[PDB]
């Protein structure tokens, strides 16, 4: 039967178009469907998705309608891409990865139309920076689990490397649907032209500002200096006539010369030392 | 016109893999598509791209073919799931733009007059960026015509909205700076400055290389600039510039000396602090 | 999280429809009260140095009290 | 039979561009996020949503 190794393999760009996709229609659920094809029966690739029309006034929609779906793949073929479908995915905003009620039975329909397809769920607003939160389930039949067994046979540990939420553990899951590992696939094209991002001309490293606004603010941030340096003594006497138990405690409602002068050095010394080395290269390389 | 224009990641992600898909196939040299995006005062974003089959022969730059009722029919797909896009522009992964762009222009121009190229490299071997941004124009001299159809270039950058930041941030886990501070603002700025001053300067050595000895076609806007450059030069060697300098160095060095200053005292009382608070530790043992 | 300040109620009387157009001119004969009012409330507000070095304390508050109209 | 109400609450201000923050008819007062399509240059203080 079905083995715990089973693997999925996403690439970038069916990332970036389903998290994209699922962040524009945060307030409801959105929907789309998957593509890609099974090389084997441990891993699934999936390579490419496309959103689908939905119908308002509400956060779910059928995914019955044969017109657009059709007209889709047969017009992705003309230009490369002969794959076929592999599943559908959706979007939770701030609830976690689950299978609602009515997912057990919209799933049901690609089951029936093939045994081995799978559910995407992401989760737009929940990751930041990192950690996006995507996971993959497959249903199962009560049937089966009247019989005194379970599906899912073991034949190695790297299928139990991360434990479930209690929220997924809340609602259906083992009792109902199974999860599956997940993992992204890297090239070398694609990582070294997507680190292009922020990157500024030549012409940026260059300017060496206006001679105007740069006194100014050196004349700004000395005077907050001068005053840090008048109130670090009044703290520096009384350091030790009180327990320093409460120490802490102290200063939790006012501020601290100590922590809020070494900012100011340290943003003046970097202003100041580019400043003059900016000037101090350019004075030569022209002319 | 047009000022500035921005490129997310998901169009260049989109170009690669349809350069990757169509060229498995075969020996095709350049791949076209069509740009969505959005205006707002001056300023153009682009979105999301879908391909187009065109096809173009080697022996002649005379001869290609796209299709019309694909585009239409694509363009009218993508308007069910969202209405706020439009059609832009087109892009070519060409090296370099050829002869037949300005009839590809033109023939698309129906849909957008104001119809934006872009070019997207798709093996990149410097730091600089993979796009380049054209836009047409009518140009008028003495003699020859009365006007003449031209490209002209215009500001293009990288930008990012926060899905795409998180999902690029995740996709970049291997590479990422080192530190924060004088060194991200010395060697991103200054060495890279320097790098594109020499190729540039190299390039143009190259082109007035090609004249005097080879072809010799002539031209003179490109020496009437050449002598404005060399006219622009300033000069060091006056003596109020070298006085001016030096005072504003000598202006500027006594702030750093204060703040070294104020780090030495600073440094002193961490090390009074640690030292005094940690030798009443040892007796607490008995 | 911390946050900023932030309110409800009548929040500033925001001075397009709020100014009441109200000149002194148009009050005549109660000076001995405009002259209290003045010196209790406006006096302390801009020319607090003065209040400090003579040393006389400003009051926090006002009350006004008599028969209506 | 396949639809669901919506609370209603004021307005009290906006944080940031994505982040208001909201009294219900009730006591408790929230930090919201708000739809991508509708119109921010209506949602003055003390408006009801």
């Amino acid at each position: 039967a079905v083995d715990t190794a089973e693997q999925v393999y996403i690439s970038s760009l069916a990332l970036l178009k389903m998290l994209k996709h699922g962040r524009a229609g945060v307030p409801m659920e959105v929907m789309g469907l998957m593509l890609g094809e099974f090389v084997d029966d441990y891993t699934v690739r999936v390579i490419d998705v496309f959103a689908m029309p939905q119908s308002g006034t509400g956060v779910s929609v059928e995914a019955v309608d044969p017109v657009f779906q059709a007209k889709m793949l047969d017009m992705l073929k003309q230009t490369g891409r002969p794959e076929m479908v592999v599943g559908w995915y959706h979007s939770h905003p701030g609830f976690g990865c689950w299978l609602s009620g009515v997912d057990i039975n919209t799933q049901q329909s690609f089951e029936a139309l093939s045994e081995r397809a799978v559910a995407v769920v992401v989760d737009p607003i929940q990751s930041v920076k990192g950690k996006v939160v995507i996971d993959a389930f497959r249903l199962i039949n009560a049937n089966m689990m009247v019989l005194g067994h379970e599906p899912r046979q073991t034949t190695s540990n790297l299928g139990h490397l991360n434990k479930p939420s209690i929220q997924a553990l809340i609602h259906g899951l083992n009792r109902h649907y199974y999860s599956i590992t997940i993992n992204y696939r890297k090239n070398e094209l694609e990582q070294k032209m997507l680190l292009n991002l922020h990157k500024k001309s030549w012409m940026e490293g260059l300017t060496l500002q206006d001679y105007s606004e740069h006194c100014k603010h050196n004349e700004s941030v000395v005077k907050e200096m001068l005053e840090l340096a008048k109130n670090y003594n009044k703290a520096v006497e009384e350091e030790d006539k009180m327990t320093p138990e409460q120490l802490a405690i102290k200063n939790v409602g006012k501020q601290d010369p100590k922590r809020h002068l070494e900012e100011h050095v340290d943003v003046l010394m970097t202003s100041n030392i580019v400043q003059c080395l900016a000037a101090m290269l350019d004075t030569v390389v022209f002319k | 016109a047009v000022q500035k224009v921005v490129v997310h990641p998901l169009v260049l992600l989109s170009v690669v893999d349809h350069f990757n898909r169509i060229g498995k196939v075969g020996n095709q040299k350049r791949v076209v598509g069509v740009l969505l995006g959005s205006w707002q005062k001056k300023v153009l974003d682009v979105s999301n791209s879908f391909a187009v089959p065109f096809d173009e022969d080697d022996k002649d730059d005379s001869v290609w073919f796209l299709d019309h009722d694909y585009l239409e029919n694509m363009y009218g797909m993508f308007k069910k799931v969202n209405a706020r896009e439009r059609i832009v522009g087109w892009y070519h992964t060409g090296p370099k733009l050829h002869k037949n762009d300005i009839a590809i222009n033109e023939l698309m121009k129906r849909y957008c007059p104001n119809s934006v190229l872009v070019i997207i490299d798709v093996k990149p071997k410097d730091l600089g960026l993979p796009t380049e941004a054209y836009i047409s124009v009518e140009e008028v001299h003495d003699d020859g015509t009365p006007t003449s159809k031209t490209f002209e270039h215009v500001t293009s950058e990288i930008g990012a909205e926060e899905a795409e930041e998180v999902g690029v941030e995740h996709l970049l886990r291997d590479i990422k700076d080192t530190t924060v501070g004088t060194l991200s603002q010395r060697i991103t700025n200054q060495v890279h400055g320097l790098k594109g001053l020499n190729s540039k300067l190299l390039d143009i050595r190259s082109y007035l290389e090609k004249v005097a000895t080879g072809k010799l076609p002539i031209n003179h806007q490109i020496i009437y600039q050449l002598q404005d450059v060399f006219n622009l030069l300033p000069d060091v060697s006056l003596q109020e510039f070298v006085k001016a300098f030096y005072l504003k160095t000598n202006d500027q060095m006594v702030v750093v000396y204060l703040a070294s200053l104020i780090r030495s005292v600073v440094a002193l009382h961490n090390l009074i602090n640690n030292k005094i608070a940690n030798r009443d530790a040892e007796k607490k043992e008995g | 999280d911390v946050l900023p300040p932030e309110a409800d109620s009548s929040i500033m009387m925001l001075t397009s429809d709020q100014k009441p157009d109200v000149m002194y001119a148009d009050i005549g004969g109660m000076d001995i009260q405009k002259q209290e009012v003045r010196e209790a409330v406006e006096l302390p507000l801009t020319h607090f140095e003065l209040y400090k070095q003579i040393g006389i304390d400003p009051p926090r508050g006002v009350l006004m009290y008599g028969p209506p109209g | 039979l396949q639809s669901v109400g919506q609370i209603v609450g004021e307005v009290l201000k906006q944080l940031t561009e994505e982040k208001f923050i909201v009294k219900a008819t009730n006591g408790p007062r929230y930090v919201v996020g708000c739809r991508r399509q509708l119109d921010k240059s209506k949602l003055k203080p003390g408006t009801r949503v």
